[PDB]
């Protein structure tokens, strides 16, 4: 899913 | 302290820091007032069970999506259970508190996840000495995330560039990591009289935007 560096 | 960091960004975007004949940004420095606490990394699971992110310290907390959050501290045992009404309550993982297993459960599978996919922000940074701060609330816009923090700090890690800023109103105070990732800590006040670039500039006049939003909730 969708997620920081 | 939402109410109070409005003030503070206004005073400094009110001064045109940018539009000076010459700015004396590194002057506007302050080593002391470096951050506690700032996130190094999440994960989005809203679709199914919310927010999950790491602090600096290692330490890990997710803001589920029935408002309850939860927190593991770096001893990777000791919790913090923080319900919907704010009703904080301290346990421990190995206490097997029947009523948390799921919880704790996702908890440690976003640990696991940020572990072994993520990069830690601000990795080359020592913070200032100091309870542990879970997350409020937060959201996305086309181009950044803000994290508004407990202790009052708000996070907003821009999408494009992958510059952060870190901002505290106790401090009043602004830590700028740009796209070298070098990292830097300016005291409002002083941007306010000594200046700064165009970039930080209209960085700070974004966050204004943010907590315009975050006030508005």
């Amino acid at each position: 899913p969708p997620h920081s560096t | 302290h939402l109410s109070d960091m409005l003030q503070q960004l206004h005073s400094v975007n009110a001064s045109k820091p940018s539009e000076r004949g010459l700015v004396r940004q590194e002057e506007a420095e302050d080593p002391a007032c470096i951050p506690i606490f700032w996130v190094s990394k999440w994960v989005d699971y809203s679709d199914k069970y919310g927010l999950g992110y790491q602090l600096c310290d290692n330490s890990v907390g997710v803001l589920f999506n029935d408002s309850t959050r939860l927190i593991l501290y770096n001893d990777g045992d000791s919790l913090q259970y923080i319900e919907r009404d704010g009703t904080e309550s301290y346990l421990t993982v190995s206490s097997h508190p029947n009523s948390l297993m799921k919880k704790i459960t996702l908890l440690k599978y976003f640990r696991n996840y940020m572990s072994e996919h993520l990069l830690k922000a601000g990795a080359n940074i020592t913070p200032r000495e100091g309870r542990l701060p879970y997350l409020r609330t937060w959201f996305r816009t086309r181009s950044a995330i803000i994290l508004h923090l407990s202790n009052g700090s708000v996070q907003i890690n821009f999408f494009q560039d992958h510059t952060k800023l870190i901002l505290c109103p106790l401090m009043a105070a602004v830590t700028y990591i740009d796209e070298k990732r070098d990292f830097r800590t300016y005291r409002l006040s002083l941007l306010e009289e000594y200046g700064c670039c165009k970039e930080l500039a209209s960085r700070l006049r974004y966050a204004r935007t943010m907590v315009d939003k975050l006030l508005s909730s």
